[PDB]
C-alpha cells in the first residue's frame, strides 16, 4: 500500500484513504467479491487467519453503522499486509484451473 | 470463455446435436407458418391455395 | 485460565440519571421508561389525528 | 412529579396497556378539536379577505 | 416466549393451586434446609449474618403461612414486571434476539 | 408453540417480514423500495378511489375531468396530486436504478432482469396509464406515441391500427389503453411478489458488500422502524409538492382540452418519462432509436453479463464512481438535452451523450472496470 | 433460507449489551456531527464535484450558446 | 381549481407542525430503538 | 441435480401441481375446481379481452353494448357467451358446495371460511359485477338492491346514498360498481393462491375418508390428464349453450334498454343469483332477510361448528344421505320457489322452506347426525 | 363443553381478565367516539362541541 500503491493500490491507499478499504483497516484478500470460488476458497480458509478475518470483517461494520473510521494511526499500516489467501486462493486459482484443466481435456 | 465449450469433446457434442438441431429448429419455422399461415409465404403453398 | 475478562466504560453514551454507583434506577427507571414512552405515545396519539 | 408522569403516567397512565391507548385517544379528542381552532386562528391573522366580507357585505 | 412468556403467564395467570403446591415446596425443602446438620449450620450462619436473628420455624412458617396470591399478582407486578433480569446461554446463542427484541420481549404485547 | 413461529400464512409473514434476519449493516438505499410499494398501494389507492369517480370516456374526457377536477373537491387534491406522486414514484424509481448501481447490486440475475421487467413494465404501464387524461399536450402526443406504434417493416401500418385500433388513435385507444392501464398495475403487483420472493431466497447484498451472515437482526424494529421513518419521509415528499404547490411540475398543455386539429409547438414527455423521448429524436433512423430504448435497461441487463471488477461495491473503486456520478452526468444531462425543443447545439449534444451512454456505460464503465482491475494488484 | 442456528460458524469472540433506556439520545450532537459529517461529506467532496462543474459549465454554457443563437443579425 | 388553495393551505400548516412534531418524535423513536445497537462492544479475543 | 428439485419457483412448481403428492383414491369431485379457475381465467381473459372495447359509459351503456355487440363480432359471442359462462362458474359453485357438504369435507376450517370468503364475495362480486351492463332488468332492479343499500337503522339513508352514491342509484353507481368489479376480480384470485397453499398445508381429504398416506401420485399423470378431460367436458358445456342456442338462458328484460320510468312486472335475480331473491322476499323484515342471507353461508360456516358425526362420509351414513339430496330438494325447491313471482301458494311454500333450511340442515341435517350417531352403536 | 373452561380455575381466571375486560372495552367504546364523533354521542360533548 505505498506510494505507487498508494496512488494505485493508494486506490486502497490514499484513494482507499479515499475508496476506504485499507485506510478502513480492511483485509487486502477479504474485498474479493464473493464467488463461489471465492467461496469454497474460504472453505479452505486457515483457522487461526478465519478468526483474524472474521473480527477484521466484523469491526468494519461496526465503523460502518457508526460511520465512523479507526485512528488514521489505527487505520491499517501500509505495505506490511500478508497475502492471506494469496497462496491458498491463488492454490485455488490453480485448482479451477485443474477441474477447469482436465476440464478442458 | 468459448474455450470452455470449445474442444474436440464439445465439438463432438455439437456434431451430435446439429441433425436434431435442424429438426427442431424446422419444428419452429413451420409453426409460424402454420401459426401465421402469412401471406408472405402462404401464396407459395400449393393446394392449400385458399382461393 | 479461562475467567480473566472485562467490559468498558458506557459514560460517554451514558444519560445523565444513571451517572452514579450511588444509586439505585429503583427510582430512575420509570421515569427513563416514562420518557420514551411519553414521546412513543406522541407519536401514537398524534399519529391517531 | 414528572417523575409521577413518566412514572405514575406510565404507571398509573402509561403501565397499563390498554389505559396507555385510552389515555390516547382521550388526548384524540383535545388534541383534535383543539389544533383545529388554533389553526383557524392562524388562517384567521393570515387574511381576513373574505367571510369577514359578511360585515363588509353588509350581512342582510 | 417460554420463560418471560411465563413470568408474563405468571405476572397474569396466577392460580392458587400451584400457590399451595409450591408452599410444600418450601414445606419440603423448607425441612431439607432446616433438615440436615451443616445445612441448618451455615443456615444459622447467614441466618444471623444477614438476619442477625433466626427466622423461627412458625416465624418463616409464618410469613410463609401468610403467603398471599393477591400479592402473587400484585407483588408479582412490583418486583416482577418490565425489566431486564438476567439471561445467560454458554455457546452460539444467535437464538439470543436483542434487547430490541429479546427484551423487547421483556415486554409484553399479550396486552 | 409460538403462533409466530405456528401459523402457516403467518409462518410465511414472520419468514417474510417480521422473522426475517437480516443484514446488520443495511443502509439507507433502502426506504425506497417500500416507498415505491407504498407508492404502488397508495397509486392502486387512489387511482380506485379516483376509479371511483373518474370516469374514462370520450366525450367526458376533459368534461368528467371537470367533474372529477372542477367538480371534484380534493378530486382536486386526490387527482393532481397523487397524480403527482406517480412522477414521484418515478423519482425513486430512477433513484432505486442508481441504487443497485453504485450498490453494483448485479449480482442477483432473476432480481435484476425482474426489475426489468418492472421497468419497461413501469414504463409503458405508466405511458398508456398515464395518457388516461387525455389531455391536448397527451393528445398531440398521442398522435405521437400513436405514430411509435407503426415502427415495423410491412406491419406497424396494420400494427399501429391494431394497436392505434384503427387508421389513427380514436375512443378505440381511449377505451384500450384505458383498460391496459386498468389492468397492469396489478401485473406490478404479482411481479412484487415474486421478484420479493426471489429476494428472500437468496437473501440479498449489503452496502458494505462482505457476507452478512455475520450480522443480521430482523427488520423490528431496526430496519421496520426506519421504514416507518421513511415513510413519514415520503408522506412530506407527497404531501408536500401536492400540499403545496400541486401544479408547479405541470406542462399547461394538459389543463389543454385535447384540440383534434391542434398539434401545438411542445410534445416533451413527463419528468418521468423525460430522458426517453430526447433519446428517442436523437438517432435518424427507426429501430436505432426504439433498440436504443429498450437497450438502456436491456443495456442495464448486459453490463451485469458486463460486470467485471473483483470487488463488488465500487465504495473501493473510486475511479469507477467517477463513471458513477459521471454517467448520472450523462443521465440528468440526457435530460436538460430533452430540455431542449430541437436546436442546433442540441444536435451535437444529445449526438455525444448516446455515445456517453454507450461509452459511459457499455465502454467507458467497462473500461474503467478493467483499468480498475489492472490497478488493482491484488 | 438463513433464518438462523444452521447460520455459520463463529468461535472464540465475545459482546458486550446495555439496555436501551440507559443512554442519552444525543451525546454529543451538534459536537460529534462535527467535521465527522465533514468527515464523510467533505471526504467524499473532490470524488463528487467534477460532473457536476461540467454541468452548471453546461446548461450555463450552451444556455449561452442556443440563447445567444436566437438572436438575429443585421443585412 | 383550487378554491381550496385557501382550504387546502390551512392543511398545509399543519403539516408544518405534523413533521417538525413527528419528525423528530419519529427520528428519536428511531434512535431510541437503534442506540443500543450503537454503542455496543464486541470482543475479539482469541484464546492465546 | 435435477432443476425438477432444484429451481426454487420451480421448487414452489413441483410441490404445488407437479411434484405434489395426493390421494390415489381421488374422485371425480375434483374437477370443477379447475374449471373454476379456467372459468376465472377465462373470465378475466374474457372479461378483459372484453374490457378492451368495452366501454362502461352511461349514455354508452346500452350504446357500447350495441357497440360492444350490436357492432361487435364475436362480441356477440364472446359477450353473451362468456357471460353465460359466468352463469357457468355458478353451476360448479352451487356444485361445489355440493361436493364439501356430501363430501362433508368441512373438516378443514381455513379452506371453508376461506371460501367463505370466496363465498359472499362471488356473490356481490357478481351482482356489482354482474349488473353492469345496466339493463333493464339489472335497472329497475337496480332500484331493487339500491333499495337493499338502505336496510340499516339511522344509517341506510345516509348509507344507500353512500353506496348509491348519493339520492338514488346513479351514473354515480355506473362507476362505482363499474371499477368495483375491475377489482373484485383480483382480490378472488389472491384469494385463490391463499386457500391453495391452505390446502397444499394439511393437504386435504378424500372421497373415501381415510387417511390418504396410504396412496397418492402425483396429479401428472393422474390427476393432471384427468384434469384435462374435465377441461374438454367444460368446453363442451360453455362452447355448448354458447356455441347453439346462446340466449336459451336469458330473460327479455335484458335486452330491454333501461328505462328509467319503466319498473316493469318482473324483478328476479340470475339463475347464478336465483335461490336468493326468494329468499329475500321470504321473510316480512328487514335484517331477518338478509341475516337470514349471510346466514345461508354463515350458516354453512355454522356447519362445520355443527359438524357431529364419528365419521367423515355420509357415503356410510345413508339416511344422512336422504338429509344431503333432500337438503338439495329443499335447494332447488327454493330456486323454483323463486321460480314464481309472488303468489299464494308460493306463500307458504317458502314460508316453509325456510324453516327446512333452518330444519334441513340447521336442525334436521344436525339432528340427523345426532340419530344416526345413536344407530351406530360403534 | 362449557364446563370444560367452566370451573372455579378458569372462574378465577375470568375474576383476573375482568378488569383488563373492563379496560379495552372502553379502548374500543371511546374509539367509535373519537373515530365517528357520531352526532348522537357527539352531543353531550361539552367544548369538545364543535359549534
Ligand atoms: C390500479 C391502480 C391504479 C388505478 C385504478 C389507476 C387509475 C387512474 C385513473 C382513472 C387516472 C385518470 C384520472 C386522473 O388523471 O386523475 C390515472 C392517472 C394516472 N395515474 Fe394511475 N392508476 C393506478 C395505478 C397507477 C400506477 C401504478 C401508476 C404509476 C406510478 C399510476 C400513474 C398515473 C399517471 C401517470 C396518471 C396520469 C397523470 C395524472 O394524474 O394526471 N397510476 N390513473
Ligand atoms: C416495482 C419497483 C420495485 C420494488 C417494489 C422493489 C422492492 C424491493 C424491496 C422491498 C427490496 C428490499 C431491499 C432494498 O430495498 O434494498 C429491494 C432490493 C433490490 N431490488 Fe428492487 N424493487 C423494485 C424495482 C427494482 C428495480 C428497478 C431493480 C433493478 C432493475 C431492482 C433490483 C433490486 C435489487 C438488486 C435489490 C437488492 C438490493 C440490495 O440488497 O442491495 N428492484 N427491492
Ligand atoms: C373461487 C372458487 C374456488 C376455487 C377456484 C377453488 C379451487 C379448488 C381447487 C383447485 C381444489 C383442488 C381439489 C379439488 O378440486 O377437489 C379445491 C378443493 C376444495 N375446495 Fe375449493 N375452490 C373454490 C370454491 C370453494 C368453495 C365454494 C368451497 C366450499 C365452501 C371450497 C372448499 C374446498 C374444499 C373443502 C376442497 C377440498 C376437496 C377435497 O379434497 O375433497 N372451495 N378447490
Ligand atoms: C376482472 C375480470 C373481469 C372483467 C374485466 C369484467 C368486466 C365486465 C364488463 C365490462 C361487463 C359488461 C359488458 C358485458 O356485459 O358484456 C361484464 C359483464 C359480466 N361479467 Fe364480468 N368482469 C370480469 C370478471 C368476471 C367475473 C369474475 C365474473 C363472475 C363469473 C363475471 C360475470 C359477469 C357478469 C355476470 C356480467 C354481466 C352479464 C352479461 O354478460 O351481460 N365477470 N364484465
Amino acid at each position: 500500500v505505498s506510494a505507487s500503491s498508494k496512488w494505485l493500490e493508494g486506490i486502497r491507499k490514499w484513494y482507499y484513504n479515499a475508496a476506504g478499504f485499507n485506510k478502513l483497516g480492511l483485509m487486502r484478500d477479504d474485498t474479493i467479491h464473493e464467488n463461489d470460488d471465492v467461496k469454497e476458497a474460504i472453505r479452505r480458509l486457515p483457522e487461526n487467519l478465519y478468526d483474524d478475518r472474521v473480527f477484521r470483517i466484523k469491526r468494519a461494520l461496526d465503523l460502518s453503522m457508526r460511520q465512523q473510521i479507526l485512528p488514521k494511526e489505527q487505520w491499517t499500516k501500509y505495505e506490511e499486509d500478508k497475502f492471506y489467501l494469496e497462496p491458498y486462493l491463488k492454490e485455488v486459482i490453480r485448482e479451477r484451473k485443474e477441474r477447469e484443466e482436465w476440464a478442458k481435456k | 470463455m468459448l474455450t470452455r465449450f470449445l474442444g474436440p469433446r464439445y465439438r463432438q457434442l455439437a456434431r451430435n446435436w446439429v441433425p436434431t438441431a435442424q429438426l427442431w429448429g424446422a419444428v419452429g419455422a413451420v409453426g409460424l407458418v402454420w401459426a401465421t399461415d402469412w401471406r408472405l409465404i402462404l401464396d407459395w403453398v400449393p393446394y392449400i391455395n385458399g382461393k | 485460565s479461562h475467567t480473566d475478562i472485562k467490559v468498558p466504560d458506557f459514560s460517554d453514551y451514558r444519560r445523565p440519571e444513571v451517572l452514579d454507583s450511588t444509586k439505585s434506577s429503583k427510582e430512575s427507571s420509570e421515569a427513563r421508561k416514562g420518557f420514551s414512552y411519553l414521546i412513543t405515545a406522541t407519536t401514537t396519539v398524534g399519529v391517531a389525528y | 412529579a414528572a417523575p409521577t408522569l413518566t412514572a405514575r403516567l406510565y404507571s398509573l397512565l402509561f403501565r397499563r396497556t390498554s389505559t396507555f391507548a385510552l389515555t390516547i385517544v382521550v388526548g384524540a379528542l383535545f388534541f383534535e378539536r383543539a389544533f383545529d381552532q388554533g389553526a383557524d386562528a392562524i388562517y384567521e391573522h393570515i387574511n381576513e379577505g373574505k367571510l369577514w366580507k359578511h360585515i363588509k357585505h353588509k350581512y342582510e | 416466549f417460554v420463560l418471560q412468556g411465563q413470568w408474563m403467564r405468571l405476572c397474569t395467570s396466577a392460580t392458587e393451586s400451584e400457590v399451595v403446591r409450591g408452599k410444600n415446596l418450601l414445606r419440603n425443602a423448607l425441612v431439607s434446609h432446616l433438615d440436615g446438620t451443616t445445612p441448618v449450620c451455615e443456615d444459622i450462619g447467614r441466618s444471623l449474618l444477614t438476619y442477625g436473628r433466626r427466622i423461627p420455624l412458625a416465624e418463616w412458617e409464618s410469613r410463609i403461612a401468610e403467603v398471599d396470591a393477591r400479592v402473587v399478582r400484585e407483588v408479582c407486578s412490583k418486583y416482577f414486571y418490565d425489566q431486564c433480569p438476567a439471561v445467560a446461554g454458554f455457546g452460539p446463542i444467535e437464538q439470543l434476539p436483542d434487547y430490541n427484541r429479546i427484551r423487547s420481549g421483556m415486554f409484553w404485547l399479550r396486552f | 408453540i409460538n403462533i409466530r413461529k405456528t401459523h402457516p400464512l403467518m409462518k410465511i409473514v414472520n419468514n417474510a417480514f417480521i422473522d426475517l434476519p437480516a443484514p446488520s449493516n443495511i443502509s439507507s438505499w433502502w426506504n425506497f423500495g417500500s416507498l415505491l410499494g407504498i407508492c404502488l398501494i397508495l397509486q392502486i389507492l387512489t387511482g380506485l378511489f379516483l376509479a371511483m369517480h373518474y370516469t374514462p370516456d370520450t366525450t367526458t374526457a376533459f368534461s368528467s375531468v371537470t367533474h372529477i377536477c372542477r367538480d371534484v373537491n380534493y378530486g382536486w387534491i386526490i387527482r393532481y396530486m397523487h397524480a403527482n406522486g406517480a412522477s414521484m414514484f418515478f423519482i425513486c424509481l430512477f433513484m432505486h436504478v442508481g441504487r443497485g448501481l453504485y450498490y453494483g447490486s448485479y449480482t442477483f440475475l432473476e432480481t435484476w432482469n425482474i426489475g426489468v421487467i418492472l421497468l419497461f413494465a413501469t414504463m409503458a404501464t405508466a405511458f398508456m396509464g398515464y395518457v388516461l387524461p387525455w389531455g391536448q399536450m397527451s393528445f398531440w402526443g398521442a398522435t405521437v406515441i400513436t405514430n411509435l406504434l407503426s415502427a415495423i417493416p410491412y406491419i406497424g401500418t396494420n400494427l399501429v391500427e391494431w394497436i392505434w385500433g384503427g387508421f389513427s388513435v380514436d375512443k378505440a385507444t381511449l377505451t384500450r389503453f384505458f383498460a391496459f392501464h386498468f389492468i397492469s398495475p396489478f401485473i406490478i403487483a404479482a411481479l412484487a411478489m415474486v421478484h420479493l420472493l426471489f429476494l428472500h431466497e437468496t437473501g440479498s447484498n449489503n452496502p458494505t458488500g462482505i457476507p452478512s451472515d455475520t450480522d443480521k437482526i430482523p427488520f423490528h424494529p431496526y430496519y421496520t422502524i426506519k421504514d416507518i421513518l421513511g415513510a413519514i419521509l415520503l408522506i412530506l415528499i407527497l404531501m408536500l409538492l401536492v400540499l403545496f404547490t400541486p401544479d408547479l411540475l405541470g406542462d399547461p398543455d394538459n389543463y389543454t382540452p385535447a384540440n383534434p386539429l391542434n398539434t401545438p409547438p411542445h410534445i416533451k414527455p413527463e419528468w418521468y418519462f423525460l430522458f426517453a423521448y430526447a433519446i428517442l429524436r436523437s438517432i435518424p433512423n427507426k429501430l436505432g432509436g426504439v433498440l436504443a430504448l429498450i437497450l438502456s435497461i436491456l443495456v442495464l441487463v448486459l453490463m451485469p453479463l458486463l460486470h467485471t471488477s473483483k470487488q463488488r461495491s465500487m465504495m473501493f473503486r473510486p475511479i469507477s464512481q467517477c463513471m458513477f456520478w459521471i454517467l448520472v452526468a450523462d443521465l440528468l444531462t440526457l435530460t436538460w438535452i430533452g430540455g431542449q425543443p430541437v436546436e442546433h447545439p442540441y444536435i451535437i449534444i444529445g449526438q455525444l451523450a448516446s455515445i456517453m451512454y454507450i461509452l459511459l456505460i457499455m465502454v467507458m464503465m467497462p473500461v474503467a472496470s478493467i483499468i480498475e482491475n489492472n490497478l488493482l494488484k491484488w | 433460507g438463513r433464518q438462523f442456528g444452521h447460520l455459520t460458524r463463529v468461535r472464540h469472540v465475545i459482546t458486550y449489551s446495555l439496555s436501551p433506556f440507559e443512554q442519552r439520545a444525543f451525546p454529543h450532537y451538534f459536537s460529534k456531527g462535527i467535521p465527522n459529517v465533514l468527515r464523510r461529506t467533505r471526504a467524499c467532496i473532490l470524488r463528487v464535484a467534477p460532473p457536476f462543474v461540467v454541468f452548471y459549465l453546461v446548461y450555463t454554457w450552451g444556455t449561452q450558446e442556443f440563447e445567444k443563437s436566437k438572436r438575429k443579425n443585421p443585412a | 381549481a383550487e378554491p381550496e388553495h385557501d382550504h387546502r393551505k390551512r392543511m398545509g400548516l399543519k403539516m408544518l407542525l405534523m413533521m417538525g412534531l413527528l419528525l423528530p418524535l419519529v427520528y428519536a423513536m428511531k434512535r431510541h430503538k437503534w442506540s443500543v445497537l450503537k454503542s455496543r462492544k464486541l470482543a475479539y479475543r482469541p484464546p492465546k
